[PDB]
């Protein structure tokens, strides 16, 4: 899904925005 | 996972702090 | 530092294209 | 670290590669 | 909506290359 | 606004510019 | 001064995370 | 302004919420 | 159409991020 | 073009690559 | 160089708003 | 190249327009 994979690139920005020196972990499947 | 969470409906800043380290 | 946050900026979403489904870990310095 | 290694230097798609899961 | 945030998104981006000195406002409601 | 307005159509840089300070 | 550009680019993208359905002013300097 | 503050120190989730309306 | 606007939007990056030093060429029409 | 190609269904970095100079 | 990178990031993206249906050819340094 | 003039100097839309097709 194309518009899956958009949403997932803007999801992307806000864990690195929001979470900071913690970090995060992105995984779809 | 996040995908299904997230991205079906807009989170809020604290729904996201679920996925960092 | 600025300059890193605008790199780190850059980094994840370079690692959301390059690992797809894989998915990945962001551990910041 | 990947800040330490890529924001340095230019890291390709298989330096970037490394990093995921 | 989900689809509405990300194209605000983009509009927010737009609108800072177009505007520039002067500035923007960006109110959805 | 601007949602209802430059998201629905796609927006000329010219209709852009309304929305400046 | 094109970094500034480049921070100020990313600070709108921030500020429209932020601020969601708030709205923003953005004025540089 | 925003730009002499955050673009000189790294602003948090606090500091930006200032600027919002 | 706006969605496919958004789509070449972060074409544009992709490319951009795996071709480099060649370059690319992006062409809607 | 790219646009009927990589944006009705996504294309692996491979195909990325024909649109490369 | 990883500064050229960033900025020639944003100038593909500027140049995706400017041009339009035109298209570009991105030819880096 | 736009590598060498606008990395360099702020380019404006007018600048821009010079590369596009
Ligand atoms: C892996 O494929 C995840 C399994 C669930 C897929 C959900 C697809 C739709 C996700 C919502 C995208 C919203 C875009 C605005
Ligand atoms: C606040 O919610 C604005 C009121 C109107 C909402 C419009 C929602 C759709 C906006 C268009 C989004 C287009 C995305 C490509
Ligand atoms: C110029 O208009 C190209 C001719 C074909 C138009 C295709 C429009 C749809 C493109 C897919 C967009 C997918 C967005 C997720
Ligand atoms: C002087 C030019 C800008 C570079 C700043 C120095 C490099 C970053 C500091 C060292 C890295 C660790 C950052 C810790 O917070
Ligand atoms: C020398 C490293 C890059 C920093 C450039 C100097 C800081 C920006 C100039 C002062 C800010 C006002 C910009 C006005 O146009
Ligand atoms: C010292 C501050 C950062 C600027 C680095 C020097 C400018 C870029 C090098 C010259 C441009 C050509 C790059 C070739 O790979
Ligand atoms: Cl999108
Ligand atoms: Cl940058
Ligand atoms: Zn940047
Ligand atoms: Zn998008």
């Amino acid at each position: 899904f194309v518009n899956q994979h958009l949403c997932g690139s803007h999801l992307v920005e806000a864990l690195y925005l929001v979470c900071g020196e913690r970090g995060f972990f992105y995984t779809p499947k | 996972g996040i995908v299904e969470q997230c991205c079906t409906s807009i989170c809020s800043l604290y729904q996201l702090e679920n996925y960092c380290n």
